[PDB]
């Protein structure tokens, strides 16, 4: 087996009501873990979204609409994307998040292409964090103070990697 | 064919990191967040300097194609 450590970037989200709806991801990043060892075997995407990056989103991410205009699409990178999680063990904190967000754009391709969760297993990591540290504070963040990460912006690419370190501690 | 970015040459990626930071300072001043522009491009790498400027520029213009923070988008 494989385990892929994911995250996304997105336009934003809603307080109240599904989520992602009105929405769109706008940077994927995945690294991949084989035997608790990175192989190097990553992926990393940004996205052109249909619509404005909420200035709150902005300011957690820092990509800019400006930044995206010349990306490809979610649609452009559907099947790369699928070919290259297919099958894994998904790692992903708080993966309700991305998932529906996953889903959600894969439903707009209209390719009746099946829920994440069938093709991929998934495991959610905040789960995982809570279940080892119950009562405790287990954001990315708390979770890197925990364990005396250093990491002096996010992004998904570099959210993946830390949550990698973060997961494999937990699970060493 | 491939978008992967993560398969990419560094220097590649290393152009990428700086397009988000020069694209970053457009898009504050679009949206008329604070920002020291100089502060920015010294961060980059001193090989990269000019090209964070010449990105910088081509930002500014696309921002151009983009509401102001104080258009109804924004309300
Ligand atoms: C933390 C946070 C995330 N988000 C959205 C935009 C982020 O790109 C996306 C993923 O966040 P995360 O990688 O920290 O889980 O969630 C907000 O809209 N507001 C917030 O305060
Ligand atoms: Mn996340
Ligand atoms: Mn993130």
């Amino acid at each position: 087996t494989r385990q892929i450590v994911l995250d996304t970037e997105t336009t934003g989200m809603n307080q109240i009501g599904a989520h992602y709806e009105g929405h769109k991801i706008i940077e994927i990043g995945a690294v991949e873990v084989v035997n608790r060892r990175l192989t190097g075997n990553n992926f990393h995407v940004y996205l052109k979204p249909d619509r404005l990056v909420d200035p709150e989103a902005f300011g957690v991410h820092g990509i800019a609409d400006e930044f995206l205009l010349d990306k490809p699409t979610f649609a452009e990178v559907a099947d790369e994307f699928m070919d290259y999680i297919r099958g894994a063990e998904l790692v992903i904190h708080n993966a309700a998040f991305d998932i529906g967000f996953m889903d959600y754009e894969f439903s707009l391709l209209k390719r009746d292409i099946p829920k994440t969760n069938t093709f991929c297993k998934v495991t959610d990591s905040l789960a995982v964090a809570r279940k080892m540290f119950p009562g405790k504070r287990n954001s990315l963040d708390a979770l890197c103070a925990r364990y005396e990460i250093d990491n002096s912006l996010h992004g998904a690419l570099l959210d993946a990697q830390i949550l990698a370190e973060v997961y494999l501690a937990m699970t060493g | 064919y491939d978008w992967n970015i993560a398969a990419k040459s560094q220097e590649e990626r290393d152009k990428v990191n700086v397009d988000l930071a020069a694209s970053g300072v457009a898009y504050k001043e679009r949206l008329n967040i604070p920002v020291i522009a100089e502060q920015v491009a010294r961060e980059q790498p001193e090989n990269l300097r000019t090209y964070f400027m010449e990105r910088l520029r081509h930002y500014r213009q696309l921002s151009l194609q983009l509401p102001k923070g104080s258009d109804p988008a924004y309300q």
